[PDB]
């Protein structure tokens, strides 16, 4: 298991009047730390988790330099595409691009990774080696062999490689109290009987932190697949998750069958 | 590419009425990523309700939290309603208590 650190951002072209909105959304594993909105009224880099707090003012203001112009490239480029994809600016389009990197638990980097889309599809992805681009279309060949030409992915390698491993092993050190703390689900059955003879059977799963989780259901030591139901994990809302698996079993059978909730929390029990 | 919003609406914490505890609409798997979403108490529209910064999963599509805080009894009904380009007439998706 390791950690990482996340950037989202999105950018929508608002035809009407104006410029697009560009929100830029960080994330240390499951836990948003920072945002910029800009319809928002501070044009500021927020501190969206107690621990980023601590960052002076120079933090605060490198960070709101760079995400208030990569807004005005994405602008630049919500025009460019549309003339890549001939489309008529009339429309409503969004660009959206995920970078980031995985450090191990020694510190050490594992992966490191900066992909687009326009319009909720791939456009141009840095690939594993952080050498070379993948187009998907020919529209993002055309940013491809501009970016070849710019040799930008020197300028990507040199981020994802370092900068971004070392303000991550910072945030794991300034953050440790809740960034390093497993939160072990709280799980407990519930029973709903329907008619006579059957019956619901639902495994909960709650306050777990991180969202990786994994809920499964067991008739007699085999595992039960038909008829059992599962939700996606969802926020509670307070930086645990919750999650629940059910099957529908008959009625006075209920004893055959286990649930299985496997965390990183907990060493793997029944 | 469009992509139809998944929906759940669920408490925070176990509900038991007449304590408050918070109301929450997930909503995900969307893009576009314009949606109005709206908690109803009784049909009606709680304003003073908050929702999360826009994300997106790996596949692109937004995902998004709004929640309220509410106090359940047994008479009041709770719900979201979610409109978005995908949908031909906005889903409402009532918040059972054991889901």
């Amino acid at each position: 298991g390791s950690h990482s650190m996340r950037y989202f951002y999105t950018s929508v072209s608002r035809p009407g009047r104006g410029e697009p909105r560009f929100i830029a959304v960080g994330y240390v594993d499951d836990t948003q730390f920072v945002r910029f909105d800009s319809d928002a009224a501070s044009q500021r880099m927020e501190p969206r988790a107690p621990w980023i707090e601590q960052e002076g003012p120079e933090y605060w203001d490198r960070n709101t330099r760079n995400v208030k112009a990569q807004s005005q490239t994405d602008r630049v480029d919500l025009g460019t595409l549309r003339g890549y994809y001939n489309q008529s600016e009339a429309g409503s389009h969004t660009i959206q691009m995920m970078y980031g990197c995985d450090v191990g638990s020694d510190g050490r980097f594992l992966r490191g990774y900066r992909q687009d889309a326009y319009d909720g599809k791939d456009y141009i992805a840095l690939k594993e080696d952080l050498r070379s681009w993948t187009a998907a279309d020919m529209a993002a060949q055309t940013t491809k062999h501009k970016w070849e030409a710019a040799h930008v992915a020197e300028q990507w390698r040199a981020y994802l490689e370092g900068t971004c491993v070392e303000w991550l092993r910072r945030y794991l050190e300034n953050g440790k109290e809740t960034l390093q703390r497993t939160d072990a689900p709280k799980t407990h059955m519930t029973h709903h009987a329907v008619s006579d003879h059957e019956a619901t059977l639902r495994c909960w799963a709650l306050s777990f932190y991180p969202a990786e989780i994994t809920l499964t259901w067991q008739r007699d030591g085999e595992d039960q697949t038909q008829d059992t139901e599962l939700v996606e994990t969802r926020p509670a809302g307070d930086g645990t998750f919750q999650k629940w698996v059910a099957v529908v079993v008959p009625s006075g059978q209920e004893q055959r069958y286990t649930c299985h909730v496997q965390h990183e929390g907990l060493p793997k029990p029944l | 590419i469009q992509r139809t919003p998944k929906i759940q609406v669920y408490s925070r914490h176990p509900a038991e009425n007449g304590k408050s505890n918070f109301l929450n609409c997930y909503v995900s798997g969307f893009h576009p990523s314009d949606i109005e979403v709206d908690l109803l108490k009784n049909g009606e529209r709680i304003e003073k309700v908050e929702h999360s910064d826009l994300s997106f999963s790996k596949d692109w599509s937004f995902y998004l939290l709004y929640y309220t805080e509410f106090t359940p009894t047994e008479k009041d009904e709770y719900a979201c309603r979610v409109n978005h380009v995908t949908l031909s007439q906005p889903k409402i998706v009532k918040w059972d208590r054991d889901m």
